[PDB]
């Protein structure tokens, strides 16, 4: 699943035996209940630009 | 950087400037509060390993605005497979003496998982490259941080359109108009995917820049994720330079 469309994951994707897939998030993010989306858990998560994130807050 | 634009202050918050005796040495990329990724070749000629400084939150080198944060470089880790004065395995992992403080102007770039980087990021066409390097081949370096959007080539396509190994990739333009350049080595090639930016390349080097028929060469960071991760879990060792086995 992970090789196509990133498995639908916003960030990291792992295949498991069966038609199974688990998405994961980097440190400083948590996975939402959709099982795909990652939301920041800290003020300055990696790979986000604060002055642009605040321009859209 | 040739043919780019000024990176608006705070929009490249992972960019690092490396100094040796106050002089511009190279760029780098912040990946955590104490870890910077740069290019191995930046360190081929260092005599006094204790005068290396990393600066975060830099933008205009002509002024001090208070967002800058300077740290001593405590460790420079280079793969065993890197040969000084060459391009293959051109990567260094730098440990800072004290963490930087994350702020609006100081933010790490995400170091991706290998699978994600190989399966997904490697197919994102355009990525950003940045630095205070030369604005033209054989020209003056930039005083304000510059940034350039460059497209990535598959290596077969690089060779046809021009030794590029599996540890590198080509990106940029073959018309001499837009490129990374001397002074940019070690800086980030950052790739956006679904709202977040990731480290996919390190500015390496070549003979001159913005040369018709030649693309910029980048270290393929996906080959080093496991190597980097293991080192970031390790305790520091006495002596700044450390050569670490690769793989
Ligand atoms: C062992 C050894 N034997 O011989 C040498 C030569 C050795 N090593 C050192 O002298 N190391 C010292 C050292 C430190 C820092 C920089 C440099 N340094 N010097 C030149 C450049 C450069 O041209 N860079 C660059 C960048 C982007 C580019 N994008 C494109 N298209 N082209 C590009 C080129 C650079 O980065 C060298
Ligand atoms: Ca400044
Ligand atoms: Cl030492």
């Amino acid at each position: 699943i992970c090789v196509n469309e990133n498995g639908g994951c916003e960030q990291y994707c792992s295949d498991h035996t069966g038609t199974k897939r688990s998405c994961r998030c980097h440190e400083g993010y948590s996975l939402l209940a959709d099982g795909v989306s990652c939301t920041p858990t800290v003020e300055y998560p990696c790979g986000k630009i604060p002055i642009l994130e605040k321009r859209n807050a | 950087i040739v043919g780019g634009k000024v990176c608006p202050k705070g929009e490249c918050p992972w960019q690092v400037l490396l100094l040796v005796n106050g002089a511009q040495l190279c760029g780098g990329t912040l990946i955590n509060t104490i870890w910077v990724v740069s290019a191995a070749h930046c360190f081929d000629k260092i005599k006094n390993w204790r005068n290396l400084i990393a600066v975060l939150g830099e933008h205009d080198l002509s002024e001090h605005d208070g967002d800058e944060q300077s740290r001593r470089v405590a460790q420079v880790i280079i793969p065993s497979t890197y040969v000084p004065g060459t391009t293959n395995h051109d990567i260094a992992l730098l440990r800072l003496h004290q963490p930087v403080v994350l702020t609006d102007h100081v933010v790490p770039l995400c170091l991706p998982e290998r699978t994600f980087s190989e399966r997904t990021l490697a197919f994102v066409r355009f990525s950003l490259v940045s630095g205070w390097g030369q604005l033209l081949d054989r020209g003056a370096t930039a005083l304000e941080l510059m940034v350039l959007n460059v497209p990535r080539l598959m290596t077969q396509d690089c060779l046809q359109q021009s030794n590029i190994t599996e540890y590198m990739f080509c990106a940029g333009y073959s018309d001499g108009s837009k490129d990374s350049c001397k002074g940019d080595s070690g800086g980030p090639h950052a790739t956006h995917y679904r709202g977040t930016w990731y480290l996919t390349g390190i500015v390496s080097w070549g003979q001159g820049c913005a040369t018709v028929g030649h693309f910029g060469v980048y270290t393929r960071v996906s080959q080093y994720i496991e190597w980097l991760q293991k080192l970031m879990r390790s305790e520091p060792r006495p002596g700044v330079l450390l050569r670490a086995p690769f793989p």
